[PDB]
């Protein structure tokens, strides 16, 4: 099965930003979506954004645009989140999860494609 | 002199082999385009394959991330059939990542599609002279056929889609006459979606079947005369003609919602209440290709079919398919013959290379004897550029 | 203008050289088709070099395992004389792995033979468009002249051969005018073999030249008229014409069994009771090549003979030949004057390569000073994709 | 039939895109000429894409130092629209450091400059056939318009400049008839400066917008009938149009000597006081390209437009631009269509390679929908020859 | 129509540049055939530059040992002037290692030389097509002019040599009509000694400048009419023409016996009593090129002369030199302009390579200001198949 590995715990002082790796540590990586879900402590999750690498597109939710960037890395099986401006209310943990199906083949790419069946 | 097209289809009962250029094979070596949506055309005096570049050549760094297929720098060209699309024996026709192009029987019209995604202007010229734009109508991607477009009696007809490829858009019909657009209709199909017709003449009228991107696998076609006062609908058949699809089944007249996303782009001809479909052999990727003459498929739904002839093996890669036509004018008859190309995509996404590309044949239909074989790319990847 | 075809051939007494494209030594460095079974065939206004590709190019890894003669890769192409088989100067023709060529005198006539090998269909082409097929009768291979067919005040005929290539099988003569199959004949020949045959028109009628693969190493021959009544035999001369063949003794007006197993395609120009015999040099490999008049080897069995002129040396590579002629309507002579061409077979089986191609010359007959000599490939095998 | 001339400028509204060869990208793999001031010139029945070759390859150590504007291996050659400029489709025109060539509607006339710097001869040829030269008049380095000259009636017109590239020079137009100089007058223009003019005819005149290299930021302009009688002067907009120059400011119908140091070859067309600048978007380096309309820039001084096209992104190289027109003859329309042509200088002295090439994009003005965009270059620098 | 050739040279004064192919700079990268032995000759319609290739390309290790004249694999082939002399661009003539090639205003007459030494046999086409063959008397190797034929009123005459290259052998003038040899007549010259002549038609006579390689360091000329009545000489000039000569001294109507071994193909073009001397500027190797007047030169023996222009720098490879002229069927003028091409040998023996080729530059003479330079090969030496 397929393993994903994120970085270590960090701790930033307001304004400043944050970037968190994901390593596929299997197969799948190049044609699946990559989403990134953050959950305060007690609270619920809420996704941030999204990425299918061998598109090069990503899409973002409407509360993070503007300060999330979500990058891959095609040969090292990789994805990043980098969450800039950081405010005391980003203090959560923060998940990246592979989807559960192959992406769609699409001739006509959107600069903002984006999949979901299950992470 | 112009091109009548008031002749019928001319009955088929086969398909022989056209042409096949290796391109991919030979673009190990050669200097060859890494090109994408190929389609044949034809004049009163030849036939010519055009394709969409990628402003680079196979086994070239250039050719990486070319999955994406619109960048400023991929052009319409083309090319004598069977021969491998070059810059050595490529004529340059427009700055365009979806293009289309037929010949009224006098000169050349080729469509371009360029621009931003929400500004995307498609440029007419006829004869290489600009003679009309036209502008997206709703600032979500501007395409077009990808094949032949048809002419009658000197008017030429295509389709373009404006708006989502995910959802309800916009598609429009527009009468060309000399490169300049006199007439075009939007059409009123609501819950239908149009994507990348392949549109024939037959017999003073256009019937175009095109691709439901949106929530189809049976493929929605709309057919029209010169006034463009047009008819819509879908192929009923129960042999589904889109990839993906579900597996044959009770077909319907209205678009099929089992694994109705995204498809393939393809083509069919009418013939009375019966259909030549091509498609896939697989049902999941773009995997195969067949002729199948269903004697009641475009107005019945079930699954029967009488004649199934193959193209390409299940196991090897296809892709984009459309029709074209050789006109009495070219070929002496006293009807207009159908023929089809098939794309055969190689890489990217689904084979471990930097790059995607494609290779060509076609097949033209005779009332005599023939043979299903499988004429694949062939080429061996990954090639020296993606280790 | 048609092509009358009337006139008898022109007599020769030697053999100027015509052409030499040097394929495999600039395929070296260029971008040069892997071809094999190269034929030359003339218009009334020019002449050309058709041949079937591999669909890759010389030195690239596609050309491995290129000894297999049929896949759904290989295409009939053509490409000016002495020129080289480059996708940069070639026209594509069919798709073939087994083809045959000729021009009436208004449009050029080819026979694409593809499919699999108990299905195998010959796409028919004037000017380039499909105007007949015609599918293989028993199941077993297919296949025509690898050489140019003859035409004769409109009409064209070809041979093609239906069976095994180890015995018996099945022969018949067509009559293609402007491309469409108007008359055919199975020719009842029981113990005959014929295979590749080189038909060239003589005085309105037409004789071919063949190959016997099964059990003859004499030439067999058929010749035969506008209304396909058919003459059959052998070359009853001592001096054997195919490859491999017994040293030279008393001959047959039938097949010759010794060494009468598997052969070469070859040529050879009957003038009354005399014939002009082009075969290699050597007795069991392709190696070497030479014409020789016997004056009486038409109907006569002894192995003397009167001219012989040297065109490539024992020592190396020869392979396939074929007949070519020029018409008074490209010449202006008053006589349909006779050419050969020659090809020159590089690589496998016989080199450590891992492809096979072929280079190709040419002689055409006059009534003059001419010189024996030895044209070779000359390539310096192997080639860097072989280390 | 001769190029009559005595149409006004087609008014335009926009510029849609006509061609793009994608040269430096394909010549990462592909044969491709080392190429520099390319241009468009159209007959009455084509368009073509003159250049200076370096008489070398891209990504060959013979492409090493080819800064160097003037050596003797540079030639004019031309090669279709949108096409590569390779040795393999490339027609050679004249062996030249500095060019210019129009077809009067018979016959291709072509300039071609070479020899040394004191005594440099332009060698004129009319079907490639030398009719005529002239030499250099002042010793130092003889230059001409290096775009298309202007023809009407038949008499074909162009700009030389003879002297100092850092101060005043002397500046000739000349009036050539069939390859022929019949008439030349030297141009009274004292703290002028005129370098790599863009010549276009307008109803029966031409008016030609050039570069100063001397002392001007906005770019110098003369006019002249078929005898040779000319107006001089700069253009007054304070949309500044060489580059370098200053931010756009209050103008001046003299020299604006504000960064009026060396300057960019450009080109403008004048519709009454109104004017289509071309123009850089970067005010110091040669970085991307735009078109604006001032409606009344011509005669006036202030730095107000209404209309402005993208055409190169800001950050993407550009260089040369120059005019190129299609008269009624070739279009069927009315009046002489403008166009342009935008050259893209890859490498050198900007970029870390041992090269400087460069590849061209083209737009054509009309009176219908136009969006703005960048079509760069695309070349990913530096190739494999700079490491 | 029929090439007249009743008009005399164009009186000239000077020589413009007329093409430079850059073949060596372009065969680095490119496909660019080895050549040697490279001419002009023109059609009353176009001009194309003959060359005899080595079956091998540039930068390919078939190039290996290509010092060696004469090989099975040297064919004429002739492209465009100013072309690289590609396989891509190249038309075939004919196989030989020794050529001729002229226009009689209707069809492209080829001069084809290739057998063994012994036995060497000329093809002769006309339009492509065998039309006669001659084979070599004296059985020591058969030779032409290596430069264009001269044709007068539909006729064309050449000079071939037999025999040794280091003593007396055997010269022969030929009259061809349309291919056909009709007369020829050998000349009785003891003690002189002809080879690759420059012949050039003058008011309905040919004068032919060739080389002495046994005793002469001045060149030998011989003039003759339709008729075949000839005239011989040496040219007087004490401006010595080939290469190796002594320096200018007193010349002879003679042979002149000082540095009067092996020597270089150049041209001349007779005035009345003066010459125009092509010839190097080097005493003993091929380095440099230049064009001298002589008005006394043809009948005088002095070492004065009027008039220098160089053309290629003293320090740089040159080669062979020959005449070519443009008819005023060509050109339009009443006279027969002349015109003249360079050879720039690079590699062996000189240069440390394991190769020799050459390219090409060539001028044409006009009555106007032109001026001297050097227009060397230009490429960097050794290329990487030399390491
Ligand atoms: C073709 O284009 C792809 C982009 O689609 C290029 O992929 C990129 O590859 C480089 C390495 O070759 C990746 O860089 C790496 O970044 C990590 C940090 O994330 C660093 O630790 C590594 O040392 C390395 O520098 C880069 O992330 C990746 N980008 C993407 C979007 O996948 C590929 O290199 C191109 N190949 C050619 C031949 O042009
Ligand atoms: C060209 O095509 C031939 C096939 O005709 C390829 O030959 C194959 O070569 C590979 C090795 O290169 C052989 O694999 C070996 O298998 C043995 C087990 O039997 C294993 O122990 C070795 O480590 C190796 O993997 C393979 O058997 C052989 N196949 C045949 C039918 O001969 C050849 O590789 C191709 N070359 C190129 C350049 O494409
Ligand atoms: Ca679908
Ligand atoms: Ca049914
Ligand atoms: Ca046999
Ligand atoms: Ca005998
Ligand atoms: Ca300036
Ligand atoms: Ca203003
Ligand atoms: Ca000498
Ligand atoms: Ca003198």
């Amino acid at each position: 099965e397929v393993q994903l590995v994120q970085s270590g715990a960090e701790v930033k002082k307001p304004g400043s930003s944050v970037k968190v790796s994901c390593k596929a540590s299997g197969g799948p990586f190049s044609s699946y979506g990559f989403s990134w879900v953050r959950q305060a402590p007690g609270q619920g999750l809420e996704w941030m954004g999204g990425i299918i690498p061998v598109y090069g597109t990503t899409n973002y939710a409407q509360k993070f645009q503007g300060r999330v960037t979500i990058t891959a890395d095609e040969s090292t099986s990789t994805a990043y989140m980098e969450l800039s401006s950081l405010k005391s209310e980003d203090t959560a943990v923060y998940y990246c999860a592979r989807d559960l199906q192959r992406t769609p083949m699409v001739d006509r790419i959107i600069g903002s494609y984006y999949y979901y069946n299950g992470l | 002199v112009k091109l009548a097209g008031n002749s019928s289809l001319c009955p088929v009962s086969g398909w022989a082999i056209y042409s096949k250029d290796n391109s991919v094979r030979i673009g190990s070596k050669g200097d060859v385009f890494v090109i994408r949506e190929p389609f044949i055309s034809c004049s009163p005096l030849e036939c010519r394959t055009f394709f969409l570049t990628q402003g680079a050549l196979l086994n070239d760094k250039h050719s990486n991330g070319t999955i994406k297929d619109r960048s400023p720098y991929r052009t319409l060209m083309s090319c004598p059939i069977g021969e491998v699309p070059s810059p050595y024996n490529s004529r340059f026709e427009s700055v365009a990542w979806s293009a289309s192009a037929c010949h009224d029987g006098i000169n050349w019209l080729t469509i371009g599609i360029s621009g931003p995604d929400s500004g995307a202007v498609a440029v007419l010229k006829y004869n290489g002279i600009i003679t009309d734009t036209i502008k997206s109508w709703r600032n979500n991607i501007l395409r077009t056929q990808e094949s032949e477009c048809a002419c009658v009696n000197g008017s030429c007809f295509t389709i373009m889609t404006d708006g989502p490829s995910d959802g309800q858009a916009s598609y429009k019909i527009f009468r060309i006459e000399k490169g300049k657009i006199v007439k075009s209709v939007e059409m009123n199909a609501p819950n239908y979606h149009y994507e990348e017709c392949s549109c024939y003449p037959d017999s003073s009228e256009i019937t175009c079947v095109c691709r439901d991107n949106w929530h189809g696998s049976n493929r929605p076609w709309v057919s029209f005369n010169q006034n463009l006062e047009y008819q819509i609908g879908y192929i009923c058949s129960g042999v589904f003609g889109d990839n993906p699809r579900p597996n044959d089944k009770t077909g319907s007249c209205g678009p099929v919602s089992s694994n109705g996303a995204n498809g393939v782009k393809g083509f069919s001809f009418k013939y009375g209440n019966g259909v030549w479909i091509g498609r896939t052999k697989s049902i999941s990727s773009r995997k195969g290709f067949e002729m199948i003459w269903d004697p009641n498929g475009w107005t019945g739904t079930d699954n029967k079919f009488s004649i199934k002839q193959d193209i390409v093996g299940i196991n090897e890669w296809s892709g984009y398919s459309g029709s074209f036509v050789q006109h009495p004018e070219l070929t002496g008859l006293d009807c207009i013959r159908p023929c089809f190309w098939v794309e055969l995509i190689r890489g990217r996404p689904e084979e471990n290379t930097i790059w995607t590309s494609g290779s060509s044949i076609s097949f033209c239909g005779v009332n005599s004897d023939t043979v299903g074989w499988s004429w694949p790319d062939g080429a061996e990847l990954p090639f020296t550029i993606d280790k």
